[PDB]
RNA sequence: GGUUGCGGCCAUAUCUACCAGAAAGCACCGUUUCCCGUCCGAUCAACUGUAGUUAAGCUGGUAAGAGCCUGACCGAGUAGUGUAGUGGGUGACCAUACGCGAAACUCAGGUGCUGCAAUCU
RNA sequence: GAAAUCUCCAGUAGAACAAAAGGGUAAAAGCCCCCUUGAUUUUGAUUUUCAGUGUGAAUACAAACCAUGAAAGUGUGGCC
RNA sequence: AAGCGAAUGAUUAGAGGUUCCGGGGUCACCUUGACCUAUUCUCAAACUUUAAAUAUGUAAGAAGUCCUUGUUAC
């Protein structure tokens, strides 16, 4: 069947209706791959962090994700490459739409009752999202920084309602801003695990801490 | 060091299989009957795979128990057939450990007609005085990590017993 | 269809509270109850037999009858335009004394304490509660606290 | 071994005394718990105890706080009383059976009353209320976690407190010396019992089989030379010295107990304070880290 | 595993006595048929394989089985110094290696070589 | 102040590692005549407190311990929400006024407390 | 042999509780074992649906007689 | 509302660790097929630790409080 037009599907009408146990026969997201670039950097080889947040409580079609990420993807790796950046699809589909599927052959209306048991068949997948959450996160370079803003703005129209790109101040996709982290950093309380980092806490037992962070002691101590 | 947390032998438990019933958990249990001098009991299945010909609780195992004086005894006479000697395998993470031997019938005693021939499984219980403690009735508790029994402790058990080596292979 | 069974929509009304299951304190079988005890009904949902219907836990009532391991409880109820009065088979599992009506009685005892000194001397003991009275005047001295200035402070993204 | 933070944050402990494993609670609810109609008559229990070396036997009401003690006459008391050499076979059981009842009748002031049986042929007679006169004082039996079974110390004690006129409710089915063919309990074999006999008969059969097992054992009955058949006088001559006088002292006691607390101060382990638990993690920091 | 209830012994000859001797000195307690083959003279013929055999049996320490050898002359005898070893014997394929043990001693060594797969009937 | 029997609240008590335990007590522990029970005196039952013994169990302590329990002007007066507006916004929703006001997070603590009875260097 | 039976350790319940789902249950409401018929009689009161009608179902009892347990107690059908 | 470095259900990315219950490549031989652990992203009407606002039960006495001692087959 024709896809409807996503403006049907706007607004967060409708109560979450996602995958489960009694929503058997959903077809799968159109949207697969959530991290692109390259995604295997370390956290320092990218420190700048941007987003793109949206400013309106809608709900992001599960395609529409799939259809921006290509964009987005598309105009960041013929600019600065392949493996300049690093983006993550924040936002997830689990919202199952639904559909009611309708008849409208030559006299439709004998062999088809209108709205008598009108509960719709599930009809694909969306993303739902409120005000200030992050759609995309891309991590890269500071150099990189006109690149990815216009990469994102190409994303950005792929989507409806208004979207805002913000440079966050974070030290890429991690929780901490960018001069205190710097401190952490060079006090040496950060060990890399594959695409992000571990923290030194001042609790936990000792020998562990000494295990996982042999660094900060010797830098304390010297 | 402290006499009672030196390893002794508590329990002994030797199972077989049959996987039909009939006649041959009689000879099967015969045996147990005359070879331990006390009556094994015959486990039944709890679950059908219909892979062995096996029903539900259908008896299809005899298995008795043997502690004190004459579990070491029966176990002095079951290593002559294992030659006082054993592989590094058998050996469980929590101390015990076990073996199978393939005859016991004329080993044992003489053969008598209508019994004949199965094989025994052995499988050694061992941990040190003060068990109880998880197994009375009331204020159950656990052992301390000095209390349990590995795998070290019990190699080095059955160094000194048997003039045993271990890991024949 | 429509279900409105002994027991629906009780799906968290007679769960037993996290890391609170299994077996009830020995006190609740300890606690004594008189006829003319105002009690609360909370049905612990482990107790099977004799639970209260869904629509009282939570009601407070008096207790009318005590039985060898149940005690009866009135409770007014809401029917169209009038109050019914609803005694009830409760074990004792399911309920527990009024915090409310105890805190009541202390007064009294205290009121009661009171008005007796008031008797020998100091008449006009001012039996009855006050509610929150609007505060008296007060001088708010500065010594070592300055009034600091604030200012509003500048919108930021914070993300 | 090596469990994560969900088990231990979503672990429900079991109440304490479930968790040391003496109490058990699925029947202390219909132990303690009482007909409402009978509001605030506590409920007595006859709680018997077997550690090891001695018999503890009890009559403890619970209240709302916790559980108060009428009287509680333990077996290792039995020497002041003349039985010495043995506090918890059969009879010591029995002995201390009565004991406890006769104390908290003779504290009740029920002494007069309700003599339980003075010759004792261990007949089940339960002592019947005597007619215009206060009911027996009615305590329940509390095993506890012990088993119920033909022939058991604890109801031991159980014969031994009714025989002792404190009107406890039972039967003969779990006493020793039972026929499964006729419900009756062999008046000869029971009081056989009382008086010790399954002791002082496998004294006997073992003086006059070997020397070694009847003198490793019983060599506490060697050091005041009393013969297998003398144990029905001494438990005879301890049944009626319990009834003479049941009232209870306590031990004489050395070193008061603040001079108990004082000497056992110095050698508990004492607990640490917040500023040392931050002074010894330095060390550890130090040693973990200096120069590693 | 060689001690067991009863160390076993081959015509009189005790099981510790039964790994010492020689060749020649077994052909007076052995059955006539391998009697007769050494009587009419052996002629080097397991000398070669022989002495390959105590070279293996050297250059492999305790904890371990020694390496097995292999040959194809089933007409060989089990002589005693070819005691704890273990031997590959040809069949026309995938040689069949087996420990020799004093219980197996004076016997043939065709009788470990099965040339043909034993057949098997019924559903598989 | 320790121990035991019975407990009240039911992790501040739980859990995982290590250390310590004077006296008493507890337990481990020793043996199967009787009772009783089990494939098995391992459970239970009986009997000796005797052969020993802290190795356990148990109790206490130790851990920048997990957990758990408190607080905090830490988050956060945030999210949310009751009321009102001829408030803004195409709408989505949002701000405001009068109120109430979290949770996660972070930090700072703590790791059982008692009740009856007996007992203990 | 992944899966025949045995043994041990960890095992907050991730199993089972006739049957739909939910709630509830660890010396148990689960598995095994012993005894039993209370799944009995007389009625009445009470709760839910509600007109505070009936039916149904259920709770507490009393008078009885029984069952079990050592007893407390539990049991007027199925854990609800 | 909030929560998944908390249970069940989902879920994206990686990082570190295996019995002869699979190396598929030289016999125990690096050997790509696991699950487990410490993290990371996003969720849930028929998930939840926790948990509002509003709404909701009861109480705020003289039919009560305190003292003395009479009835009862309970």
């Amino acid at each position: 069947m024709a896809r409807r037009p996503a403006r049907c599907y706007r607004y967060q009408k409708n109560k979450p209706y996602p995958k489960s146990r009694y929503n058997r026969a959903v077809p799968d997201s159109k949207i697969r791959i959530y991290d692109l670039g390259k995604k295997k950097a370390t956290v320092d080889e990218f420190p700048l962090c941007v987003h793109l947040v949206s400013n309106e409580l809608e709900q992001l079609s599960s395609e529409a994700l799939e259809a921006a990420r290509i964009c987005a993807n598309k105009y960041i790796t013929k600019t600065v490459g392949r493996d300049a950046f690093h983006l993550r699809v924040r936002v997830h589909p689990f919202h199952v739409l639904r559909i009611n599927k309708m008849l409208s052959c030559a006299g439709a209306d004998r062999l088809q009752q209108g709205m008598r048991g009108a509960w719709g068949k599930p009809h694909g997948l969306a993303a739902r999202v409120d005000i200030g959450q992050i759609i995309f996160s891309v991590r890269c370079k500071d150099v990189n920084k006109p690149v990815v803003i216009e990469g994102l703005r190409r994303a950005r129209y792929k989507f409806p309602g208004q979207q805002k790109i913000i440079l966050s101040k974070k030290w890429g996709f991690t929780n901490l801003d960018r001069p205190e982290y710097i401190k952490k950093r060079d006090a040496g309380e950060i060990k890399d695990d594959g695409a992000f980092v571990k923290f030194l806490s001042k609790k936990g037992s000792l020998e562990k801490n000494y295990n996982e962070f042999p660094e900060y002691f010797q830098n304390l101590s010297a | 060091q402290n006499p009672m947390r030196d390893l002794k032998i508590e329990k002994l438990v030797l199972n077989i299989s049959v996987g039909e019933s009939g006649d041959r958990l009689t000879r099967a249990s015969k045996v147990l009957e005359q070879l331990s001098g006390q009556t094994p009991v015959q486990s039944k299945a709890r679950y059908t795979v219909r892979t062995f010909g096996i029903r539900r609780n259908e008896k299809i195992a005899v298995h008795v128990t043997v502690r004190g004086p004459k579990a070491e005894e029966i176990l002095e006479r079951g290593l002559k057939v294992k030659e006082y000697q054993l592989r590094d395998r058998n050996f469980s993470a929590t101390g015990n450990f076990g073996f199978g031997i393939d005859e016991h019938i004329d080993l044992g005693i003489k053969y008598d007609p209508s019994i004949g021939i199965f094989g025994m499984d052995f499988y050694v219980v061992m941990n040190r005085p003060g068990a109880r403690v998880t197994r009375r009735k009331r204020c159950k508790g656990t052992v301390g990590n000095s209390h349990k029994t590995t795998k070290e402790d019990t190699v080095s058990w059955f160094k000194q017993k048997y003039d045993a080596d271990v890991l024949d292979k | 269809g429509k279900s409105h069974g002994y027991r629906s929509r009780t799906r968290y009304m007679f769960q037993r509270d996290f890391r609170k299951h299994g077996a009830v304190h020995l006190s609740t079988y300890l606690k004594v109850y008189k006829v003319g005890d105002i009690v609360d009904i909370k049905a612990n949902g482990s107790i099977q037999k004799g639970m209260p219907h869904k629509f009282y836990q939570g009601k407070t009532g008096v207790v009318y009858n005590v039985t060898k391991s149940s005690v009866g409880v009135i409770i007014n109820k809401m029917v169209g335009n009038r109050y019914l009065e609803k005694r009830l088979n409760l074990r004792v599992e399911h309920i527990k004394h009024s915090k409310c009506r105890q805190e009541f009685l202390e007064r009294v005892k205290a009121n009661a304490a009171k008005r007796a000194e008031a008797k020998a001397q100091g008449v006009a003991v001012q039996l009855k509660r006050q509610p929150a009275q609007p505060r008296e005047s007060r001088i708010v001295s500065t010594e070592g606290n300055v009034p600091q200035t604030l200012a509003p402070v500048p919108y930021e993204t914070f993300i | 071994d090596a469990k994560s933070s969900a088990y231990s944050s979503r672990f429900q402990t079991p109440f304490r005394r479930r968790r040391e494993g003496k109490t058990d609670y699925y029947q202390r609810k219909r132990l303690v718990t009482q007909h409402k109609a009978k509001y605030n008559t506590p409920k007595y229990r006859l709680v018997v105890r077997f550690t090891n070396k001695d018999i503890i036997c009890q009559i403890i009401s619970s209240t709302i706080t916790g559980d108060v003690v009428l009287a509680a006459a333990y077996s290792h008391e039995l020497p002041r009383y003349g039985i010495t050499h043995g506090l918890t076979n059969w009879a010591a059981a029995y002995a201390t059976g009565l004991l406890i009842a006769r104390r908290t009748l003779q504290k009740l002031g029920l002494d007069e009353t309700y003599k339980g049986v003075e010759e004792v042929e261990g007949e089940y007679e339960l002592t019947e209320a005597v007619e215009d006169g206060p009911r027996p004082f009615k305590v329940f039996l509390d095993i506890g976690l012990q088993r119920t079974t033909t022939g058991a110390r604890v109801f031991g004690a159980l014969k031994g407190a009714s025989d002792g006129g404190l009107y406890v409710p039972h039967s003969e089915n779990r006493f020793p010396g039972w026929d499964f063919e006729t419900e009756e309990i062999d008046p000869e074999l029971l009081r056989s019992y009382i008086f010790g006999g399954h002791v002082s008969q496998y004294m006997e059969e073992l003086a006059d089989d070997d020397e070694e097992r009847f003198s490793e054992l019983f060599k506490g009955y060697l050091a005041d030379d009393i013969d297998a058949d003398s144990l029905e006088d001494i438990y005879t001559s301890a049944h009626e010295a319990i009834r003479a006088d049941p009232a209870f002292k306590p031990t004489e006691k050395k070193f008061t107990k603040e001079q108990y607390a004082a000497e056992s101060k110095k050698y508990r382990q004492t607990k640490l304070s917040k500023e040392e638990r931050a002074a010894r993690v330095a060390a550890k920091i130090a040693a973990l880290a200096g120069q590693q | 595993k060689k001690r067991v209830f009863k160390t076993h012994s081959y015509r009189g000859v005790d099981l510790e006595k039964l790994l010492e001797m020689s060749t020649e000195d077994f052909v007076k307690l052995a059955p006539a048929r391998v009697r007769r083959r050494f009587a009419r003279g052996m002629t080097s013929k397991p000398a070669g394989f022989m002495k390959k055999l105590r070279a293996a049996k050297l250059a492999a320490p305790e904890n371990e089985k020694p390496a097995p050898v292999r040959t194809h002359m089933r007409n060989m005898i089990i002589v005693p110094e070819m005691i704890g070893s273990v031997v590959g014997i040809y069949n026309g394929k995938a040689f069949n290696q087996v420990e020799i043990r004093p219980e197996m001693l004076g016997h043939y060594l065709g009788e470990f070589s099965i040339t043909y797969t034993p057949v098997r009937h019924g559903r598989a």
